[PDB]
């Protein structure tokens, strides 16, 4: 698995 | 999302003004507000959100509605049998998930070839006349045919005339191994797309404003566009005549058949008002008629309303097309298949590629299965009253990994390891079973390494880098030594995962 | 490993 290419968002 | 009002999430090329005003009368009967937005790409936003201020109800063709639903963003849709017997059952087929209904149908939608009556009095009935056609158009100040090349929907007709096609149906669904992207009927297609370009009959830059302008402006003598589009032509001095798309190879053109659904969000606590909006006010003759008279919905899914509406001509001449295309499959796989088609259809138009390259990586891409388990990670950091004197610390804290939606994450998840700063005691803590979540004291910030491990060890495990934070950055916030939340919204994506590992997945 | 009040 990966994590997605677009970029984390914070909450 | 609020209580006691319904936001709506409508595609910008429908009536949502039209639905606006069902919104007003709903309002006047309810006291509910009803507010109706349509954002760009709200079929990739919705996903990201729902929800916090993710809308009650989502419009779109049927197709992107069987990913929400394996994703478990929509609420099983409850409809009595009388309300189901008010729609056409096909509509409903194409609204049903795993044997369970997730959205409401709306309209049926299909291209068809639209034309100028004045410029182009006997509309071509094939492609292949086209090129004479525009020649002849060309010495007049005038083009044949410009459509939106940048979406795969317009251009998906004459892939599919001659056998090309998204999914091959066998043992009763959809063959998501079998598809038919880069055979003969796709190829020779897109190939027939790429010469109009190369012989200057179509610009590979066009879009839809660009075709719609021009159209409209009487400078192009046809365009391929659906029922929403009828509404602008109208305001324009063009006679139009909406006809069968042209043939390709004797063969008709095939469009992707749309049923317009509503969907419910499943973090909505509004499911009941929605229930009430879309039964008892968009889905009845004067709702539909307030939808359709701002943006043409197509064939409405209400039988009583697509009686009244049935003799239209462009709505006929909707159905023929539509009669010779094929219904969207609703699979999850439809979003990846999307992609893909659309990405051969640029590389190909711009000539970044070849029509051989271009469909050979579509082949491969419309195939290739991702899976994807959204994730929140970071930490909570609360300050103590005072500092502890015995080792200096002046924080408690909670680093962790949690699922985004309410799942048991340990059906595919084997252990979470969360690597912390070499001044803690056995820096490698790791949890096996939830919750994935280390708790301590301290008195500094460092970067804690977080490592996902799989139950197919051949998973390649995710890591994640999160900087622990104590400290408040607002101002206000670190004058009150307010309790700190750093945490981070990530997506975790399995790319043809193993049989054993969709199963935990799904 | 870099570990401070702040990081
Ligand atoms: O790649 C960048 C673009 O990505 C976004 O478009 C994607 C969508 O996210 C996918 O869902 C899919 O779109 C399909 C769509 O699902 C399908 O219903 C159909 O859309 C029709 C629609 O039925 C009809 O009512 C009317 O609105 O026209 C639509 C077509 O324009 O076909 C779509 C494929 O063309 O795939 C696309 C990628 O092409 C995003 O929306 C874009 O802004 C972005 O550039």
């Amino acid at each position: 698995a990966r994590t997605k290419q677009t970029a984390r968002k914070s909450t | 999302i609020e209580e006691g009002k319904l936001v709506i999430w409508i595609n910008g090329d429908k009536g949502y003004n039209g639905l606006a005003e069902v919104g007003k009368k709903f309002e006047k009967d309810t006291g509910i507000k009803v507010t109706v937005e349509h954002p760009d790409k709200l079929e990739e936003k919705f996903p990201q959100v729902a929800t916090g201020d993710g809308p009650d109800i989502i419009f779109w063709a049927h197709d992107r509605f069987g990913g929400y639903a394996q994703s478990g963003l929509l609420a099983e849709i409850t409809p009595a049998a009388a309300f189901q017997d008010k729609l056409y059952p096909f509509t409903w087929d194409a609204v049903r998930y795993n044997g369970k209904l997730i959205a409401y149908p709306i309209a049926v939608e299909a291209l068809s070839l639209i034309y100028n009556k004045d410029l182009l009095p006997n509309p071509p009935k094939t492609w292949e006349e086209i090129p004479a056609l525009d020649k002849e158009l060309k010495a007049k100040g005038k083009s044949a045919l410009m459509f939106n090349l940048q979406e795969p929907y317009f251009t998906w007709p004459l892939i599919a005339a001659d056998g090309g096609y998204a999914f091959k149906y066998a043992a009763g669904k959809y063959d998501i191994k079998d598809v038919g992207v880069d055979n003969a009927g796709a190829k020779a297609g897109l190939t027939f797309l790429v010469d109009l370009i190369k012989n200057k009959h179509m610009n590979a830059d066009t879009d839809y404003s660009i075709a719609e302008a021009a159209f409209n402006k009487g400078e192009t003598a046809m365009t391929i566009n659906g029922p929403w589009a009828w509404s602008n032509i109208d305001t324009s001095a063009v006679n139009y005549g909406v006809t069968v798309l042209p043939t390709f190879k004797g063969q008709p053109s095939k469009p992707f058949v749309g049923v317009l659904s509503a969907g419910i969000n499943a973090a909505s606590p509004n499911k009941e008002l929605a229930k009430e909006f879309l039964e008892n006010y968009l889905l009845t003759d004067e709702g539909l008629e307030a939808v359709n008279k701002d943006k043409p919905l197509g064939a409405v899914a209400l039988k009583s309303y697509e009686e009244e509406l049935a003799k239209d001509p462009r709505i006929a001449a909707t159905m023929e097309n539509a009669q010779k295309g094929e219904i969207m499959p609703n699979i999850p796989q439809m979003s990846a298949f999307w992609y893909a088609v659309r990405t051969a259809v640029i590389n190909a138009a711009s000539g970044r590629q070849t029509v051989d390259e271009a469909l050979k990586d579509a082949q491969t891409n419309a195939a290739a299965v991702t899976i994807v388990k959204p994730i929140v990670y970071g930490n909570v950091a609360r300050y103590f009253g005072k500092k502890r004197e015995e080792d200096g610390h002046t924080h408690q804290w909670t680093v962790y990994v949690k699922p985004y939606r309410n799942e048991d994450m340990s059906a595919y998840v084997k252990k979470i390891q969360f690597k912390l700063h070499e001044s803690y005691g056995n820096p490698l803590r790791v949890v096996t079973k939830p919750p994935y979540e280390i708790t301590e004291t301290g008195w500094g910030e460092f970067e804690i390494i977080i490592k996902i491990f799989f139950i197919d060890p051949n998973e390649r495990p995710v890591t994640l880098y999160h900087l622990l934070k104590l400290f408040q950055s607002d101002t206000n916030a670190m004058l009150g030594k307010k309790t700190v939340v750093s945490e981070f919204y990530d997506e975790m994506i399995f790319q043809d995962p193993t049989a054993m590992m969709q199963q935990l997945l799904t």
